């Protein structure tokens, strides 16, 4: 498995044409503020293809 | 479930490049970050650095910005650690933790730890001394650097009620421990790396 | 029930809310396969099972 | 956010009472980001509470904590003998994660009395140069002890107080000791080597004073 390719799985809003977003902030899911921590209702935006 | 198996203790010399491994079994290796925390004897814990396997980026501390080199093999699911220019105060228990992939995280899983002894002069064995009292008696062995030495009284005969004193660093630079048991008085010293199975007798 | 005699109960003709389950901070795992963990209050189904 | 100081440090509590471990915040922890652990003797720490309010799956219900902005506690009810270990604090509200010193919870046993036993140097030590004088203090509950050494006409310390540590035994009794390191001829060319200790709740008697 080659895990050197990633794709942004979670996003707050849709991406604009010809726009680049390289941030790795914690996706705010649900209603509990993540405040930077991961776990329940807080997923990582990037995911490996495998 | 996250069995973070590590390697064994390595007897190094002042100034080297250690390489400690951490087998990360259980769940996937890319969905969780990893961080190494040192534990000095009687000095709590200290966060050295952290590695992100999915991003292949590290975040070192102020006191390790340039000396520590923490990597992680994404194929064998093993995290590595490397530190250049090891000084004398580096004899700590290095643990392996599996932190989350966030800016703020906690150390939920841990490891067995490796007692990497850096300050070392030689591999001299101990020397038994039959200190007799004025049947309270013991066998004091000193001047031994590796310190796996267990003092088995008569291969387990007089071990009923014996007190294994933890070894303390002597002023010379080598460890030293004692074992006094009161009531056959052949204290069998066992040094594994040096193969020093010496036996001495003490009389009251 | 047990694992070999899992008793299902269908519930239809109702206004079901899933926010009390996702935003509860009491469940261990909430892996939603197929559908997204959020936006589930905007998918009107015929009949659901449990 | 950078400094964590355990207020109790040590706590000799009865096996079944309630405990309270404090960890004062230094730089106004923002979102109650603190974690508690349990580092047993020669083992790995165990995660107990995250966020200072919520417990982890598998941790008994006796473990609980409280604290909002500058001081967090750890309320453990009916401490079992297995819960006698070192507990640390870890804050994750700032960028650099920091720890504390740890609080060791020991068994609350009755006061005991040590036994001063002095061991004259061996025959080989008196002919080599490593003459040792071991003074063992066994079966004492109060670990606080300052063993004196009358190696000379006065209370000279020298290298006798090498401080071999001890550990909590099964019967809640400690065992300290102290050995000497001097020349093979310096032992005889001295006064009586006595060993006394100002024990908590006792006196400092000279016992087993061996004359050269």
């Amino acid at each position: 498995g080659n895990y050197n390719y990633l794709y942004r799985l979670f996003r707050k809003s849709n991406l604009k044409p010809f726009e680049r977003d390289i941030s790795t902030e914690i996706y705010q899911a649900g209603s509990t503020p993540c405040n930077g921590v991961e776990g329940f209702n807080c997923y990582f935006p990037l995911q490996s293809y495998g | 479930q996250v069995q973070l198996v590590q390697s064994g203790a390595e007897v190094k010399r002042p100034g080297s490049s250690v390489k400690v491994s951490c087998k990360a079994s259980g769940d996937t290796f890319i969905n969780y970050a990893f961080s190494w925390v040192r534990q000095a004897p009687g000095q709590g814990l200290e966060w050295m650095g952290r590695i992100i396997p999915i991003l292949d980026i590290a975040h070192y501390a102020q006191k390790f910005q340039g000396r520590l080199t923490i990597t992680a093999d994404k194929s064998t699911d093993t995290a590595y650690m490397e530190l250049t220019s090891l000084k004398s105060d580096d004899t700590a228990v290095y643990f392996c933790a599996r932190v989350f992939r966030g800016s703020q995280y906690w150390f939920d899983p841990w490891g067995q730890g490796t007692l990497v002894t850096v300050s070392s002069a030689s591999t001299k064995g101990p020397s038994v001394f039959p200190l007799a009292p004025s049947a309270a008696l013991g066998c004091l062995v000193k001047d031994y650097f590796p310190e796996p030495v267990t003092v088995s009284w008569n291969s387990g005969a007089l071990t009923s009620g014996v007190h294994t004193f933890p070894a303390v660093l002597q002023s010379s630079g080598l460890y030293s421990l004692s074992s006094v048991v009161t009531v056959t008085y052949i204290c069998n010293v066992n040094h594994k790396p040096s193969n020093t199975k010496v036996d001495k007798r003490v009389e009251p | 029930a047990s694992v070999y005699a899992w008793n299902r109960k269908r519930i239809s003709n109702c206004v079901a809310d899933y926010s009390v389950l996702y935003n509860s901070a009491s469940f261990s795992t909430f892996k939603c396969y197929g559908v997204s963990p959020t936006k589930l209050n905007d998918l009107c189904f015929t009949n659901v099972y449990a | 956010e950078i400094v964590l100081t355990q207020s109790p440090g040590t706590l000799s509590l009865s096996p079944g009472e309630r405990a309270t471990l404090s960890c004062r915040a230094s730089q106004s922890i923002n979102n109650r980001h603190l974690a508690w652990y349990q580092q047993k003797r020669g083992q790995a720490p165990r995660f107990l509470i995250y966020g200072a309010a919520s417990r982890a799956t598998g941790i008994p219900d006796r473990f609980s904590g409280s604290g909002s902005g500058t001081d967090f506690t750890l309320t453990i009810s009916r401490l079992e003998p297995e819960d006698f270990a070192v507990y640390y604090c870890q804050q994750y509200g700032s960028s650099p994660p920091t720890f504390g010193q740890g609080t060791k919870v020991e068994i609350k046993r009755t006061v005991a009395a040590p036994s001063v036993f002095i061991f004259p140097p061996s025959d080989e030590q008196l002919k080599s140069g490593t003459a040792s004088v071991v003074c063992l203090l066994n079966n004492f509950y109060p670990r606080e002890a300052k063993v004196q050494w009358k190696v000379d006409n006065a209370l000279q310390s020298g290298n006798s107080q090498e401080s071999v540590t001890e550990q909590d035994s099964k019967d809640s009794t400690y065992s300290l000791s102290s050995t000497l390191t001097l020349s093979k001829a310096d032992y005889e060319k001295h006064k009586v080597y006595a060993c006394e200790v100002t024990h908590q709740g006792l006196s400092s008697p000279v016992t087993k004073s061996f004359n050269r």
